[PDB]
RNA sequence: GCGGAGAGGUA
């Protein structure tokens, strides 16, 4: 994975730092980015309410 | 919104029938047999009479007292 | 997915929700409802071949209401071998599993707003429109036969203004394609006491879609039914 | 069969009825709410307080008969909303979640009118309903008599209940974000930006840190 | 006693994407302008775009044209990425007309005066017959911002014609935004600051008339600002 | 195209000093952009004045102890950090302070100047013990944008200068202290507008509305060039 | 179209 990384130009540690969209200021710490597959499950809140 | 009645408490401890004068308060406040004694700020009558209570203007004995006046 | 484990192809070929090639050939014509393959010589049967044709199945009703639709995968004039994935079924792309969608996260807590396991969510996901899942719900008015009499279908229906009828047709009900919204009528029933009551399928309170889909099963055979 | 046992009787239908002016949802953060108070569907809070509207709006005179107000309150117009804002100000409903373990798994919140069908649950009372926010699902029930607004507003209010009934300590301590976050605040380091100046008050502090 | 930033060269990269450059910035102040514009840019810049389509044949969004390999939903879909530029009026009706094998692609739109199709090449459909013809009536609107069908829907406005299909409003061209402060050695001073915005956009609104338009706005929140009544 | 703009500012000034400032219906997001623009220039840059350098007769490091005063070097510099000071004309000025006696030297000790005013004089300086009861100091005041750390003053240092010159934290901002809350807010049926409350605390000289106006002011300076929508 | 069986799922 550090190798892929590194191919595509990325941060080897799988982190990047990220500002606040709200402030503009930067977060101390650098956070972990990256794309996740992600679901949507059948338990819809108007389903639900 | 009122969001404590630790006062109204300290007024009454029994904690429960204070639910019970205030019930009697607000309910001769809804049906307008009567007034409100605080300038209210656009609060219901439940709150209203919470309010009232922790300003020592209401208890039961004054209950009484009004009612057979 | 971005990141899979390989098995999305076995999976999504193996569940029927893909249309696979039988006999590998040239594909002749592509439609969103049917691909229609001309097979190899090789493959092709010496007496009374033809051709292979594959009819799709555009959204329809699964058990749990969601939507099974295939979409094309080949272009005209595209070689298919036999099985190739022609079409994808409902979350499948290109013959692969696709259970959902790949997204940019970030692990931080973003001033509560991810207390718990909630999740924060994007505006732009909701504008590139990428979590909106089609659903289709099913509703059957039955006209049976009374011992007072039988109840009709018809369009006449006491005590309701024109209002509710503008989008229904003569026949009593409504067109492919109309946009309804809860308490508007589905189809136009009377019960028989003739009439001034009404039986009369409704869109269930608070579901709002479009009919896309009117079906007529008549035992009758009844000769002038328009919907029919 | 059917008084004895769980399904039949006096567990079911005597002691376990179903109530009405209930409502059921998905429950979910809202961190910009006061203790005391929850968030609550605008759709939902009119289906639940329909007879108060009603009642107001013949007040008002906005609608001369019941069934007007009935069509008023079906089509839904702006009238109707400032009514449910105006009834709602000081209504307080209650929240259950489903396994009410303990006295603290029902407890009584002011409402706040929002968009969206679920229902917005105070973090630090979370930890006393033992709900998290990965599907878990509450109902809200809406006491309608004056006495029972007395009741839930003193007796069972949120903010009435910070320490648990069992022992004597706290139920509403700050549980992962609110304790990650001040344990970050709060912790030191040898040497960073701005060691060792000396500062008139915390006010000036904020003044460097911002 | 201030500085005060002037608009300097706006570098062109592509169609899309642009760089402009603010150099006389006070320190300080070139975050602040920095995070101001890109919120103001990223939530409020005006923009056209398709808000419903009348294809002949087609009752509903779920139908399906004969000779089209995509659905009418994802015909849909990708009119929503249709990047396009109206000039004088509010609404527009664009009149797509093709027929024959190949992509329909959106240069194939009839050339309007007014309207500016951005992109040409971008594919809206394909058609897979001789005889297999579309023709649809796209609608054009301008706004700010995001708005879908089902709030538009309160507003129906007579949408009695069945033949009508709502489409999701991205009212808005700006992509993307990011800003840079980096040390602007002016010839004569030693601490100064020059902001560099790199914007990508779907190629409607101009660099500058977006910078602009953007300045206007937070000025014209401040304006609200100056006053104060208290009374 | 037409955006909507606030319709009320509601004002509670609480001890003057603190002003709590509401703003309603502001656009969807507008919250945030403007409360931080407006926060950011009122604490990073804003025109003021205060002490930057001073000068003891008796100390030579910061340390080191003067007889008779309990406080300590530290206090009186921290003392020194709170003094609001206003000048009008000159743009750097050296305020002397010279006391006997017992009791606490206060602001309104220090030596009456024309322009200089000092708005808060009876704030705490130092205190005289007994008998001795010796303090004399001369302290520089000058003119200045946000706040300036006493250490990276005494980094570029290269200008040796002769022992007991004690460098002070400049507070130049008028702003002690200042917050924005964003909150929900609907317009009858708009409801993804939002509520601006801005807390602000000043020290003294200026009162918060008037600073968060020319705060505001600035900004709009500095937009002038690209705004032409009139 | 109140009910009750069977199946599955949620917390
Ligand atoms: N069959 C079941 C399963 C769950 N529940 C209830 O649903 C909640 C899930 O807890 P949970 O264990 O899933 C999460 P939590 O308890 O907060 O710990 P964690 O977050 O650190 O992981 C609990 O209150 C259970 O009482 C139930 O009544 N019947
Ligand atoms: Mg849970």
């Amino acid at each position: 994975i550090k190798e892929l990384l590194k191919l595509g130009d990325l941060p080897t540690s799988g982190q990047i730092r990220l500002y606040d969209g709200r402030t503009g200021e930067q977060f101390e710490r650098p956070v972990t980015v990256g794309y996740m597959y992600m679901l949507k499950l059948n338990h819809l809140v108007d389903d639900k309410m | 919104a009122r969001v404590t009645v630790q006062d109204a408490v300290e007024k009454i401890g029994n904690r429960f029938d204070l639910v019970l004068v205030a019930a009697r308060r607000a309910r001769q406040m809804q049906v307008g047999g009567k007034d409100p004694l605080v300038p209210e700020e656009n609060d219901k009558t439940t709150v209203i009479a919470l309010r009232e209570i922790e300003e020592g203007l209401i208890n039961n004995q004054i209950l009484d007292v009004r009612e057979r006046q | 997915p971005l990141v899979g484990t390989g098995m999305e192809r076995a999976v999504a070929v193996d569940s029927g929700v893909t249309a696979v090639a039988k006999r590998g050939g040239v594909v002749q014509y592509v439609d969103a409802s049917r691909i229609v393959i001309k097979v190899n010589e090789d493959e092709m049967y010496p007496g009374e071949a033809g051709i292979d044709i594959y009819n799709l199945t555009k959204y329809t009703r699964s058990n749990q209401n969601t939507c099974i639709n295939q979409m094309p995968c080949v272009s005209l004039g595209e070689p298919v071998e036999r099985g190739d994935v022609l079409a994808d079924g409902p979350s499948t792309d290109l013959g692969e599993l696709a259970l959902g969608q790949n997204m940019r996260v970030a692990f931080m807590p973003w001033n509560g707003y991810n207390f718990e396991d909630s999740i924060l969510v994007s505006e732009r996901v909701v504008q590139e429109d990428r979590f909106t899942t089609i659903h289709i719900q099913e509703l059957a008015c039955v006209s049976r036969d009374t011992k007072l009499g039988p109840e009709e279908i018809t369009a006449d229906i006491p005590n309701v203004g024109e209002a509710a009828l503008s989008k229904l047709d003569e026949s009593g009900i409504v067109y492919i394609g109309a946009e309804v919204t809860g308490g508007d009528i589905l189809v136009g029933k009377v019960t028989p006491k003739s009439d001034v009551k009404d039986s009369s399928l409704r869109v269930p309170n608070g579901v709002s879609g479009t009919v896309i889909d009117v079906q007529v099963f008549t035992r009758d055979g009844v000769e002038k039914d328009k919907r029919a | 069969d059917m008084i004895k046992g769980k399904q039949g009787r006096f567990r079911q239908n005597l002691l376990g009825k179903r109530v009405d002016y209930s409502g059921r949802s998905v429950i979910t953060v809202g961190p910009y709410l006061r203790l005391h108070q929850c968030g609550l569907p605008k759709k939902m809070a009119l289906e639940l307080f329909k007879p108060f509207i009603y009642g107001k709006l013949e007040l008002r005179g906005l609608a001369t008969t019941i069934k007007a107000a009935k069509k008023m309150v079906e089509r839904e117009e702006a009238v109707v909303w400032d009514i449910l804002d105006e009834v709602i100000r000081e209504h307080p409903v209650l929240l259950n979640r489903a396994p009410t373990l303990h006295r603290l798994g029902i407890q009584a919140f002011e409402p706040v009118l929002i968009e969206g069908k679920a229902i917005q649950l105070h973090p630090l009372v979370c930890a006393a309903y033992n709900a998290d926010f990965d599907g878990d699902q509450m109902a809200v029930h809406v006491p309608l008599t004056l006495e029972a607004q007395l009741e839930a507003r003193a007796l069972m209010m949120s903010t009435n209940n910070i320490l648990s009934p069992a022992n004597g300590e706290p139920i509403i301590v700050p549980s992962q974000d609110v304790v990650l976050g001040l344990y970050y605040m709060t912790r030191d380091c040898v040497n960073a930006k701005g060691e060792g100046m000396v500062l008139t008050g915390p006010k000036e502090a904020e003044r460097l840190y911002r | 006693e201030f500085l005060k930033p002037r608009l300097v060269d706006i570098e062109q990269v592509s169609s899309t994407h642009a760089k402009v450059t603010l150099e006389p910035l006070e320190r300080g102040f070139g975050h602040t302008l920095g995070n101001a514009l890109r919120r103001i840019l990223l939530s409020s810049m005006p923009g056209c775009a398709v808000t419903e389509v009348e294809i002949d044949g087609v009752l509903h969004e779920y139908s399906t044209k004969e000779g089209v390999q995509e659905d009418i939903l994802e015909i849909l879909l990708n009119l929503k990425g249709l990047a396009v530029r109206v000039q004088g009026k509010d609404e527009v009706i664009l009149t797509l007309n093709k027929s024959g094998i190949g992509p329909v692609t959106a240069a194939d739109i009839t050339h309007d005066g007014d309207v500016e199709i951005v992109k040409p090449q971008h594919v809206i459909c394909h058609l897979t017959d001789e005889n297999a013809s579309i023709s649809m009536r796209i609608k054009v609107q301008r706004g700010r911002g995001y708005v879908p069908a089902s709030t538009r829907i309160h507003s129906e406005e007579d949408e009695r014609p069945i033949g009508r299909l709502l489409v999701d409003a991205c009212y808005s061209p700006v992509e993307r935004i990011a800003y840079n402060v980096e040390a602007a050695r002016v010839e004569q001073r030693t601490d100064l600051d020059k902001l560099v915005i790199e914007m990508e956009t779907n190629g409607t609104i101009d660099p500058e008339e977006a910078i602009r338009r953007a300045a206007t706005i937070l000025a014209e929140q401040l304006e609200a600002f100056v006053d104060l009544r208290d009374v």
